[PDB]
RNA sequence: AUCGAGAGGAUGC
């Protein structure tokens, strides 16, 4: 299980990841100190001679060049001591295991490893500095941020081991996967959040920006377009060249919720060809959703025109909010004095409205819903009664926060975050759970000797009722502590657990493969479907279309 | 004169506030950027380490000599190492300095850049002197030192530049706003009530005017006068800088219009 | 500032970590499984000071 | 251990020009050039005075990645006026805005007192 | 460990002030405040460079030989 | 070729659903020419939809399970991890057993 | 990383011209992504930095305590009397350009540890080296100038993406691979192989 | 080192939850990752 | 002269504690909406009360400024990072010759301090600077 | 239980219907009531189902949970996949568990399950009974390096 | 046995293993100095002069695909399509 | 090459859609009575306000990049103070013997209804808008 | 070199 299934094995290398906004989608900053270590061995052909005895000549310390040098005895030339290493006349079908150069296919992967895009073939760019750099938006698949995760790479050894990267391993055929019969790449972070941002019908883009943008991306026809505004000023809007990034015949229609055709809320989405005409451009189009871009211009287009495509995003996106700036404060958590007084009101009516509960059960009048404890429908009569309270006060800190909030804006986009956290930061944490049940009585009939025994109300039993802002309480903090610890504890063995599972469902299927007659069957030849899937077709290139002979009336049938 | 309109306000040995009217935006940064990087100044760049019984390692005290503010002034007549065609240095090229002190008393020792000396021929140009602007008269604090504790060293400063080091660099904070009431929106303040009751005024918001509630939206108008402040470390006096900023920026400017002519 | 309470063996600083048992001398009931012939069991584990 | 030396930041390598300079493929007399060894506080001055001349079409420049010390300068002119005059006539421009600043100053700075 | 000199974030030396800085408070009996504002650090960073900073030299100082 | 109508059943409900006399007229006005395309790229684009002899669909089907598996931490019912635990058992002794009567 | 499990490497280096840059002149030392904010819901650390400009300034010591009667309110209403505006922004102008920056942004001092780890004590590559002794494997970890393991996860992925020819080098050609003879009977390894 | 010293092994019904009685002798917070974590605590 | 208590969680079980000393114990006789919601005084018959409630916690997170500001895994990771953080681990340093051993530059004490990191002799040996952050979308690295 | 069925008139609309929950489980007796529909009822337990409806009912039931687990958390994975492992329990007729006991002892080569749980016994009784192996499994010609029948190596190639 | 130059199910496409392979196979040839099909129109690597050669259809290999039961059958890469 | 619509509409309804820059319009056309229109409109670049008057234009005319200025010296198809280029993208029949086109310049929309308009605005890419006084 | 323990990094939002 550990040397015949699994092997220690050479040439191969591995540094920390660091987010290159500047390269090229399925590309890999390879540390020059490593291109100087790993090794291609390379042919002698009437091809090569001249890139390669250059090679040779150039040394093992230089960059591009080589150790080694093979001949037809099959004697190792050794390219860093040897007598006759400035020499050396390359002879036809000799090797020279050069360094590894610029646009060379590689197996890149991250730890732990669950899905075939956890394994890429990638392009590979020389540079300075040690880290390995790859482009935000192949992140998801191998799912791993810049915090300090390290990431493996490996180097084929036949021509023929370079095709199967390049041709069923590279990065680009990965862009919409199996699994999920949608995208695995998206648009992530700064560049949604500002995709937005660029987006909004008040940003207006003037010359000297505009002209960069356009220069900015790489495949940009050089015909400037038309703006938009003509009158008093000439201004281009957000959308106006963004589009420049947009392909040919990429159509694309939404409606969110009041999405009529003008959409005075600049909701939903149209694309009409390489342009975009009304709607705010973010997550539900831009990120790897279903009916989004990136699903659409892959199917259409290409791996490589899509691929290319987030570069383009990117490359200006980047650009517009490079000089635009943004942030977020403390400030971008306060909200309304006047707010901050009804979401207290709101929440001791809840705490009030507890108390009668508990108050009732206390008089027997209590009836006892069908199968279950008295004790049991308090206990859930209050859970509901205090979530109720933050949601509630949350939602009530959600319309307080106005359009220039940032965190706010984040999540517009979403760029990251939700509810519960603005819910969370400004209004009220909530009822911590262990067990799914709220804070227990480890001491004897109590949560904390600050306690009297038999107290079940909500600021006794784990119901945080201060913000972020505001400050936890000691009670409350000691609380909030014994909940999130649980968190933790699952971690370091929900994993363990999840781990076994993969294993087995790995160990069980393994080799279950369709065969050449589109029949599915495993080593014994057993069929296990007829068909694979049920329609022998393959999980990629499908999507969600409506069978509209399905609903509708018998008579707008008819018609 | 003909264009970009000067004009100081306050001025001293170490700051120059001053307006300066009529120019592109896209220039004043230029100017300010070359400012902070790419005027050249003398500062040690190589230590030769004899003795050293200090609490500090060598390499730090290195370190700490390399940022010793020293005289720049004539340094736009001193070669840059690279350039002059002597093995290693030579006083064509480089000031080279001695420091000794050695634990003399029970009472720590300090050690000052005042204690730094100059060895080479400078050939009379005003080069390569530790700065002092200290009332006391002992400029920065190289390392102490208690009874019995030696250090001997042997500094080589050669020119440089910032963008080679912030060492070189001959500046550190430069102030700088346009436009104190946004006349031009190039902001958009963040607010929960009244946006100017909530940001401060400027000092800037004097010498220019208000907006006035009914006047629209001034769409056509661009970037003017440009609130700067130049403060120096002092290797070059304030005026120098600014003088020799505008200068090296014209200066490469310069050499990409001879570049066209070498084609 | 050095604080003390480690050793010193073949030269490397040593830290004995407090380990953690549960209590001897104590009584307590354990209710026990349903496919299991006790009901309830009471634990005492005895040692001398 | 892998980084690049400061000084190749402002000193020409071997076989490198401070430029080089390439016809644009898409339009007609349009131009890419080159700077080698430089960046934005050279890039961006250049520019926006290459858009003050009203003869030229497109200006634009990118620092293509802050690894390096690149920037490339692209421009598009009216029919004729080859672009090198633009870059021309514009790198002058500036240098004499330059020149009364200096001396706009120097006449200034000699009137103060402190 | 010995004052730097010329705050990393500023550049203003600062150096030359740590002497001046202790007198200052310990002397004519100064609030650490109007202190680091008679030295002429007015923005912070460099403000800070002085405040925070902690001279350990003086302990490793006491280590005899 | 009684497994192959089987097999392609659903999706021609579709085609004909969206190929429908009154529409290709009368909802999306198309041509002669146009509409031999439309056709001419159907069949081509579906064959490309095709499994290919090769595919390692038993990894896959693990792996694409797996995942969301690794996905899942924090009404009363075995959810979540648990739950998917007791379900590839074959769970004899299972924690939440319920009817639904209808 | 700093102090509230905000943890971060180094994306970049940038001189102090290129940065963006306050009006008085102040450079930042560092700048983190506004979007590590609102996931880990970190709030301190929002505070801590709102605190410390005061203390920058003022030149006091920033009470940091737990539970204690200090709020937000109270500190913005100090920084306020104090020239700046009350929850920690500041205009600032991009570096690259001049252009002042649309956004306001926050910005402080606020206390950053240096952490162990760093990328060089960790850049790893092997392109064939030392053998153990037992399986004519690779060897373990990088301070032997190791070798990765291929490990059964990974191989998986392998059989997943199909390609074969791939998984045979990655386990023959470089790993191991070894030549035996074996007997056209007795299918066993018992030939004496006397070559030559 | 101020808190090496201060450190708790546990070996091996539900021992890594934060138990109400904690509260003053065991520090809520500080723990170790993954491994054996919420096992070991510091006071 | 008995003004002080030993505790162990088997007695604790027996007793009624009270968090703030002051505001928890004297008459019931206008309030700051800034200041956060402290529940009651609701008990009659505390026999003890807590020294500070900052106690509860111990060496690694009094390191955290407000920590009750705090999400909570998050004081655990700060916990587990304080040990790797770096600096002057000891004065003697050059003295001791141990399998490495890393010193800042140039360290200094925080910005934001705990009343406790006073008797943990982190001002005074502390490991981290000062550094001026700024939050903001920049270039995008 | 809300429910959407057709009107008469042709549209879907809005039902609601009364739905008994239970704590426990026996089909065998519940079905057997009047009062109730016996083609439509429901047990979470997949293993009762599989007795009382046949083998092939007990694949949907089981998928219908396997999916139920997906989609509880709000994931989506495409039918082939899970459809692929309920079919692949459910063909050796009864429900064959994804643990050694059920998947990993039938037939199928020895060096394969060896590459599972109970790794020398395999071998052991497998030298015993005189097994042969196909090795037309991954796991076997990865033991052997081989190129493994599995994609790029499905085909031979000739010229 | 065989299987007949008819009677032919197989998708008659080109599997993307067909192909990744058949590329790579040549693209081994090609890079021993092995005589080339194709005019090099400018191109000198072997896997992208494979891809050439490929595109002009002049590669003599034939597929031997497997059938589970221990027939087979044979495709010049001539006679499939290469569509994807 | 010519003007394809011409009338005199009035403001009935500004609206601060939570923008800054822009505002959604409601005017009404003088004359005919079966005609109204909604348009978005940069009300920092051109102010409009509650019961104004506003002329309103088409044409597509006074496609390779677009030049600056340089027309102090050139043609220029505007006595009107402001100016838009977008793209059409549906006509809408709501009964009649009438007829709606919504317009796109770059986000910016525009719906008239009315029913001469059916031999003018064509569905082409081309179609400028122009306001004045 | 080999066997053994322990600390730590990545997923914890
Ligand atoms: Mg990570
Ligand atoms: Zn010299
Ligand atoms: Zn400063
Ligand atoms: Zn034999």
């Amino acid at each position: 299980r550990g040397n015949l299934m699994g092997k220690r094995v050479d040439f191969s290398a591995r540094t920390v990841i660091s987010g290159d906004p500047n390269l090229e989608l399925d590309q890999v900053g390879v540390p020059k100190s490593i291109a100087k270590t790993l090794t291609y061995p390379e042919v002698v052909t009437p091809y090569n001679i001249d890139r390669l005895t250059q090679l040779v000549r150039n040394g093992p310390n230089e960059h591009p060049g080589a150790k080694y040098v093979i001949r037809d005895s099959g004697d190792r030339i050794d390219l860093r001591y040897s007598k006759r290493a400035g020499d050396i006349q390359l002879q036809y079908g000799w090797k020279v295991e050069r360094h590894i150069m610029d646009n060379d296919p590689v197996l890149f992967n991250r730890q732990p490893s669950l899905h075939k895009m956890s394994m890429m073939a990638h392009r590979v760019k020389v540079i300075p500095y040690s880290t390995f750099r790859l482009n935000l938006s192949v992140t998801s698949p191998y799912n791993a941020d810049f915090d300090g995760d390290e990431m493996n790479l490996h180097v084929p050894q036949s021509e023929e081991t370079r095709a199967e990267l390049s041709q069923l391993c590279a990065v680009p055929l990965q862009i919409v996967s199996p699994q999920s019969n949608k995208p695995c790449m998206g648009i992530v972070q700064d560049t949604l959040c500002g995709i937005r941002k660029l987006t909004l019908r008040d940003t207006f883009i003037e010359l000297d920006q505009v002209l960069n943008m356009l220069y900015w991306v790489p495949d940009w026809d050089g015909v400037i377009p038309t703006p938009a505004i003509i009158k008093p000023k000439p201004l281009w809007s957000g959308k106006q060249i963004l589009s420049v990034a947009i392909p040919n015949g990429i159509h694309l229609q939404r409606f969110d919720e009041g999405t009529t055709l003008l959409s005075p809320k600049d909701n939903g989405m149209l694309i009409i060809d390489g342009q975009i005409i009304f709607g705010v451009v973010e997550k539900k189009t831009v990120g790897s959703s279903n009916g989004g871009l990136i699903h659409v211009v892959t199917r259409e287009k290409g791996p490589q025109v899509c691929a290319k495509l987030f570069g383009n995003i990117q490359k200006v996106v980047n650009f517009w909010l490079l000089h635009n700036g943004f942030s977020t404060g403390i400030g971008d958590t306060i909200a309304d004095g006047p707010t901050m007084r009804e979401i207290t009101e709101t929440i001791a009516e809840a705490k009030k409205k507890v108390l009668d509960v508990t108050k009732e059960a206390q008089a027997n009048l209590l009836t006892a819903k069908h199968g279950m404890t008295l004790r049991e429908s308090f206990e859930d009569n209050v859970v509901r009664f205090l979530n109720e309270a933050r949601d509630k006060a949350g939602r009530l800190a959600e319309v307080n926060l106005k359009d220039l909030n940032n965190v706010k804006q984040m999540v517009m986009a979403g760029s990251k975050g939700s509810f519960i956290n603005i819910a969370q930061m400004s209004a009220c944490v909530g009822q911590q759970s262990v067990e799914g049940k709220r804070i227990a009585f480890g001491f004897v009939d109590r949560t904390l000797p600050h306690f009297s025994k038999d107290d079940y109300s909500p600021e006794s039993k784990g119901f945080v009722e201060n913000s972020y802002l505001r400050g936890l309480t000691p009670q409350e903090f000691f609380f909030h502590a014994m909940g999130g610890r649980e968190g933790l504890i699952d971690t370091a063995v929900k994993t363990a657990e999840t781990g076994y599972i993969q294993r087995r469902l790995v160990k069980a299927l393994e080799d279950i493969m369709v065969h050449y007659d589109n029949t599915t069957r495993n080593s014994l030849g057993n069929v296990i479907q007829f068909i694979y899937g049920e329609d022998g077709m393959d999980a990629a290139h499908i999507e969600k279309q409506s069978l509209d002979t399905i609903g509708g009336s018998d008579a707008a049938f008819e018609k | 004169e003909e264009g970009p309109q000067v004009k100081i306000r306050e001025a001293s040995k170490d700051n120059v506030d001053f307006i300066l009217s009529n120019v592109d935006l896209a220039m004043a940064n230029s100017l300010r950027r070359v400012m902070i990087a790419e005027i050249p100044t003398l500062a040690i760049d190589s230590v030769e380490v004899e003795t050293n019984t200090t609490v500090l390692a060598d390499e730090f005290i290195a370190h700490r000599l390399g940022l010793i503010p020293l005289q720049s002034m004539d340094i736009e007549q001193l070669e840059y190492s690279r350039d002059c065609f002597c093995e290693d240095h030579c006083d064509k090229c480089s000031v080279v300095l001695t420091l000794q002190a050695f634990g003399e008393s029970e009472s720590t020792t300090n050690v000052y850049s005042k204690d730094l000396v100059i060895v080479s021929n400078l050939m009379g140009r005003n080069i390569g002197h530790p700065i002092i602007q200290d009332k006391e008269g002992n400029g920065v604090l190289i390392c102490k030192l208690r009874k019995g504790q030696e250090l001997k060293l042997t500094c080589v400063a050669k020119k440089g530049i910032a963008k080679e080091h912030a060492k070189w660099g001959p500046a550190a904070a430069i102030e700088f706003e346009y436009d104190p009431w946004n006349k031009l929106k190039h902001t958009d303040y963040w607010y929960e009530q009244d946006s100017a009751k909530e940001w401060p005024q400027s000092k800037n918001c004097e010498y220019e005017d208000p907006p006035n509630e009914g006047d629209p939206f001034d769409y056509k108008a661009q970037a003017d006068t440009f609130y700067m402040n130049v403060e120096s470390v002092g290797s070059i006096p304030v005026d120098q800088v600014v003088v020799r900023g505008i200068d090296t920026l014209q200066k490469k400017v310069a050499s990409i219009l001879l570049a066209l002519t070498q084609m | 500032f050095d604080m003390g309470g480690y050793f010193i063996i073949n030269g490397s600083e040593k830290v004995l970590i407090a380990q953690e048992r549960s209590a001897g001398n104590i009584v307590q009931v354990f209710k026990k499984a349903a496919p299991s012939p006790i009901s309830h069991v009471a634990e005492i584990r005895s040692a001398l000071e | 251990m892998n980084a690049p030396d400061r000084f190749e930041l402002f000193l020409l390598g071997e076989g490198e020009s401070k430029l080089k300079i390439d016809p644009d493929t898409k339009a007609p007399n349009a131009v890419v050039i080159t700077f080698e060894k430089e960046d934005h506080t050279l890039g961006n001055l250049i520019r926006a005075e290459l858009l003050n001349d009203r003869k030229v079409l497109f200006a634009a420049y990118k620092v293509e990645h802050p690894f390096f010390a690149r920037f490339k300068l692209r421009i598009q002119t009216t029919e004729g006026y080859d672009p090198k005059d633009a870059l021309k006539n514009a790198c002058n421009s500036i240098i004499n805005k330059l020149g009364a600043l200096k001396t706009n100053f120097e006449t200034e700075w000699n009137l103060q007192t402190l | 460990m010995i004052v730097p000199v010329r705050c990393f974030s500023c550049g203003k030396v600062v150096g030359d002030k740590w002497e001046s800085y202790l007198n200052l408070l310990q002397e004519d009996e100064l609030d650490e405040g109007t202190a680091l504002s008679r030295l002429g650090l007015k923005r912070y960073c460099c403000r800070r460079m002085i405040l925070t900073h902690v001279d350990l030299i003086e302990k490793f100082l006491r280590y005899n030989p | 070729q009684n497994a192959q109508r089987d097999a392609v059943t659903l999706f021609c409900c579709l085609l004909r659903s969206r190929l429908a006399t009154r529409r290709v007229l009368q909802e999306y006005r198309l041509t002669k020419q146009a509409f031999d395309w439309v056709l001419s790229n159907i069949e081509a684009q579906f064959l490309r939809s095709v499994v290919h002899p090769g595919e390692m669909v038993g990894v896959l089907a693990a792996q694409s399970i797996g995942e969301p598996a690794t996905q899942m931490t924090l009404k009363k019912v075995t959810s979540g991890v648990p739950r998917l635990k007791e379900i590839l058992n074959v769970a004899k002794n299972m924690k939440t057993p319920s009817l639904t009567v209808y | 990383a700093s102090r509230h499990g905000q943890k971060g490497t180094i994306g970049i280096t940038y001189r102090r011209e290129d940065m963006p840059f306050t009006a008085e002149g102040i450079v930042p030392d560092l700048i983190i992504n506004p979007h590590a904010i609102p996931s880990r819901m970190t709030v301190a650390h929002l505070i801590e930095c709102l605190l410390s400009k005061v203390a920058a300034l003022s030149g006091n010591e920033g009470d940091a305590s737990p539970f204690t009667d200090i709020t937000v309110e109270g500190i913005s209403k100090l920084l306020r009397e104090h020239g700046y505006q009350s929850r920690g922004f500041e205009v600032m102008y991009n570096g690259h350009t001049g252009k002042k920056l649309m956004a306001q942004i926050f910005f402080g001092p606020t206390y950053y540890q240096r952490l162990r780890h760093m990328v060089d004590d960790k850049i790893h590559a092997r392109a064939r080296g030392p053998m153990q002794v037992l399986t004519r494997q690779p060897v373990e970890g990088r301070s032997r100038d190791g070798g990765l393991r291929f490990g059964e996860m990974e191989r998986d992925c392998m059989i997943a993406h199909g390609a074969a020819s791939f998984l045979k080098e990655r386990l023959m050609e470089a790993s191991d691979a070894f030549r035996v003879h074996i007997c056209g009977i007795c299918g066993l390894m018992t030939v004496i192989a006397k070559l030559n | 080192t101020l808190s090496h010293l201060r450190r708790t092994n546990t070996p091996i019904a539900k021992p890594r939850q934060l138990h109400n009685t904690h509260w003053g002798l065991v520090c809520p917070a500080e723990t170790p990752e993954g491994q054996a974590c919420g096992l070991v605590k510091n006071l | 002269e008995g003004l002080v208590e030993y505790i162990d969680a088997e007695e604790e079980e027996s007793i009624l504690i009270a968090m703030q000393p002051e505001d928890l114990e004297p008459a019931e006789a206008d309030v700051d909406p800034a200041k956060r919601i402290r529940v009651s005084h609701h008990a009659t018959t505390f026999t003890h009360c807590e020294i500070h409630p900052s106690m509860i916690l111990g060496v690694a997170a009094s390191i955290i400024p407000f920590p009750d500001h705090n999400q909570s895994p998050r004081n655990t990771y700060q916990s587990a990072m304080g040990k790797q953080a770096m600096g002057v681990f000891l004065t003697n340093y050059n003295v001791r010759m141990d399998t490495m051993a890393n010193i800042l530059y140039y360290p200094q004490k925080p910005l934001g301090t705990t009343r406790a990191m006073e008797y943990l002799k982190f001002r005074e040996l502390p490991a981290g600077q000062n550094a001026i952050v700024a939050i903001a979308c920049y270039s995008g690295y | 239980y809300d429910r959407k069925v057709p009107s008469p008139t042709g549209e879907y609309v809005k039902e609601p219907e009364w739905v008994l929950e239970t704590d426990g489980v026996n089909l065998s007796e519940v079905m057997t009531v009047p009062g109730i529909d016996p083609t439509r009822i429901y047990t979470n337990s997949f293993i009762d189902i599989m007795e009382v409806l046949g083998i092939e009912a007990g694949r949907a039931a089981l998928y219908k949970e396997v999916y139920n687990v997906i989609a509880s958390d709000g994931s989506y994975v495409n039918y082939r996949h899970m459809a692929l492992l309920v079919d692949v329990m459910t063909t050796q007729g009864g429900l064959t568990s994804v643990t050694r006991h059920g998947f990993n002892r039938s037939n199928t080569g020895a060096l394969m399950r060896c590459s599972f749980e109970e790794t020398v016994e395999i071998l052991f009784e497998a030298g015993a009974s005189a097994e042969l192996d196909d090795c037309r499994g991954v796991s076997e010609n990865v033991i052997l390096g081989q190129m493994a029948p599995i994609g790029t190596g499905a085909f031979d190639v000739m010229i | 046995k065989a299987i007949p130059k008819d009677q032919r199910a197989t998708t008659p496409y080109m599997t993307k293993y067909e192909r990744a392979r058949i590329l790579g196979t040549r693209a081994l040839q090609i890079s021993m100095n092995a005589p080339v099909f194709v005019d090099l129109e400018g191109e000198t690597d072997p896997l992208r002069i494979a891809m050439k050669e490929l595109a002009e259809k002049k590669i003599p290999l034939v597929i031997r695909r497997y059938l589970p039961d221990g027939s087979f059958e044979d495709w010049s890469v001539e006679e499939l399509i290469v569509d994807l | 090459s010519n003007t394809l619509f011409d009338d005199i509409f009035q403001v009935s309804e500004v609206d601060p859609g939570r923008y800054n820059k822009v505002c959604r319009i409601e005017a009404a056309s003088t004359t005919q009575d079966q005609c109204k229109l909604t348009l978005d409109i940069n009300v920092e670049l051109f102010p409009v306000a509650a019961q104004d008057s506003l002329t309103v234009t088409i044409a597509s005319s006074l496609t390779r990049s677009w030049r600056p200025p340089q027309a102090g010296d050139r043609s220029l198809a505007d006595d009107y103070d402001y100016v838009m280029y977008g793209t059409a993208y549906k006509f809408e029949e709501v009964s009649k013997d009438l007829i709606a086109v919504y317009y796109s310049f770059g986000g910016l929309l525009m719906r008239l209804e009315g029913n001469y308009r059916n031999l003018n605005n064509l569905k082409q890419e081309n179609a400028y808008l122009l306001i004045r006084r």
